[PDB]
């Protein structure tokens, strides 16, 4: 092996997955990682575009190798939550709410 | 006037200091 | 006045560090003087909003 | 001849798509306003960056470094059939062209020919790759905006200096343009094109559109950038004193020192010659701290030291600013 | 080595080179590289001293070893520049502001 | 409380640093300590004036 020569090509084979609809994983897809839904996108790429972003330098949509279709991306709901809650000496009781 | 006189007269890298309008 | 403190590093001029020493330690040279400044920067900035 | 290209020119710097809004970039554009060299032959072109090419026939481009069997070189034909991309360390002539069946030259990558209309063709090299971009438009330039999209990338890994062009005999008339490193603001469109390029050094206005991020602007004051006064030439003075400092006296000896007996020398007012230390013997590590041996012709300083010691091989690297 | 405000008695090998007046350059010296035009000070020099210094603890004052002299540092003028504009659908003539 | 911080070092306590390792890396370790110390006063100082 003679190596730091030259640009690199022999490279080891990478196996790879199978689909994966409306469920967001850690998605691998070509190198790049995230995390993300899978949905069906509504937008229209073009042949030279691997995947896209926005304003907020995220990664919105990504296209896939084995289908010519593309998948939206959109990353897993977050949300803050709080405890309603009376003063302790009263009721022993709570409520939770999700923000 | 006078009094406003006295009051001016009583007054006393790569930075610059821009000159109010 | 700032101007003149080392911030831990060798020279405190700039131009003395792009022209004594090798980018690959005055990668982290010059690191340390923006990361000091910047910070030096970021006091004086917040004093004036006050 | 020269003829100045009006806006051509504009290349997607990568594969990332964006809807609506506004990317700055850095990479090597083609400057707006800038005259290209039209020739109109019926030898060799400098290649400094850029082979940003448009013709309105001609088929080939000779790319490489000394255009010899010395080193790799570049060959590129393009038929009715397909294109063959063949590197090799391959000779060529002062004056090369074709025929379609005879070949008066003297890997490969088979796919798609790049196949009135205009195709403009861009050519760069950087990170040991090679990019081209191309799309034909239908039509002095003419007066329009368009892009160029990319297409497959032959990693290659050399550098190219000199380059050349071939003519097909069955001519036609060519533009040559080179790039250099600067910053656009590019707009993209709603469905992901490129339709309107704006530079960010140019007429003021350019600029101010560069620095706020936007197309439209409103009347008021805007800071941009500075107009920090430039040098033109520069002052060099040193001592005219030339003493020849005993840098052999200190490398030149018998005998050295013990470790524990490592002695004093003091060397002062004269002049270093740091060129005559690289011919006595190949060092081993030769790391250093505070400067570099590569920018010591620059300096001027007081009272070296010079130590003068022997150790065994593994404690090398104990020599050095705090090491046990 | 050292890097203590002294006088410089070993040096690198460069050659030395004509003063220019009046006109801001580059420079370097015994060790001290900076941006600045070179001109006749009003300042005068003990027959000890090296470099002079101001404020800022930076170099104002230096003295060329070539010829026992004393020479100024100053920077030349800098500023950021404004662009004065009118609106985008009004017209397209600016102007430049140097500061 | 902020002195019982470790701020990615071997311990919180000056002493104890410099009495078991290496001046060279108890360098490191000090310089990591007094800065995130550093940022602790600063945070206290803008609290202050706010």
């Amino acid at each position: 092996f003679e190596l730091l020569h030259a640009p690199a090509t022999v490279c080891g084979p990478k196996k790879s997955t199978n689909l994966v609809k409306n469920k967001c994983v850690n998605f691998n897809f070509n190198g790049l990682t995230g995390t993300g839904v899978l949905t069906e996108s509504n937008k229209k790429f073009l042949p030279f575009q691997q995947f896209g972003r926005d304003i907020a330098d995220t990664t919105d949509a990504v296209r896939d190798p084995q289908t010519l279709e593309i998948l939206d991306i959109t990353p897993c709901s977050f949300g803050g939550v709080s405890v309603i809650t009376p003063g302790t000496n009263t009721s022993n009781q709570v409520a939770v709410l999700y923000q | 006037s006078p009094i406003e006189d006295l009051l001016f007269n009583k007054v006393t890298n790569g930075l610059t200091v821009l000159p109010p309008l | 006045k700032q101007l003149s403190s080392k911030f831990g590093a060798i020279s405190s001029v700039l131009n003395d560090i792009l022209s004594r020493l090798d980018p690959p330690e005055a990668e982290v040279q010059i690191d340390r003087l923006i990361t000091g400044r910047l910070q030096s920067l970021q006091t004086y900035v917040t004093q004036q909003l006050i | 001849s020269y003829t100045n290209s009006f806006t051509r020119g504009v290349y997607y710097p990568d594969k990332v798509f964006r809807s609506s809004v506004l990317h700055s970039t850095q990479d090597l554009f083609l400057p707006f306003f800038s005259n290209v060299t039209w020739f109109h032959a019926i030898p060799v072109l400098p290649f400094n960056d850029g082979v940003y090419f448009a013709s309105t026939i001609i088929r080939g481009w000779i790319f490489g470094t000394t255009l010899d069997s010395k080193t790799q070189s570049l060959l590129i034909v393009n038929n009715a059939t397909n294109v063959v991309i063949k590197v090799c360390e391959f000779q060529f002539c002062n004056d090369p062209f074709l025929d379609e069946s005879e070949f008066r030259v003297y890997f490969e990558y088979v796919s798609q020919p790049f196949l009135k209309n205009l195709r403009e063709f861009v050519f760069k090299n950087i990170d040991g790759y090679f990019k081209i971009y191309s799309k034909h438009t239908p039509i002095d330039l003419p007066q329009g905006f368009s892009a160029l999209e990319p297409l497959v990338d032959l990693p290659i890994g050399i550098n190219i200096t000199r380059f050349q062009t071939l003519l097909a005999l069955h001519a036609a008339a060519y533009y040559v343009g080179y790039l250099q490193p600067r910053t656009f603001l590019l707009k993209y469109n709603e469905n992901g094109t490129i339709t309107d390029a704006v530079d960010c050094a140019l007429d003021p206005l350019s600029e101010t559109k560069c620095t706020l991020k936007s197309f439209t602007v409103e009347k008021g004051i805007y800071q941009t950038s500075n107009f920090r006064v430039q040098p033109t030439e520069s002052i060099v003075r040193f001592p005219n004193i030339t003493n020849l400092c005993p840098f052999d006296e200190v490398f030149n000896a018998t005998r050295f020192a013990s470790v524990y007996a490592w002695n004093r020398k003091r060397i002062s007012n004269c002049v270093a010659d740091y060129s005559v230390l690289y011919n006595f013997a190949p060092f081993f590590a030769f790391k250093c701290y505070g400067v570099s041996p590569t920018k010591l012709n620059d300096l001027c300083f007081t009272n070296v030291y010079a130590d003068s010691f022997v150790i065994r091989g593994n404690e090398v690297s104990q020599i050095a600013p705090g090491q046990t």
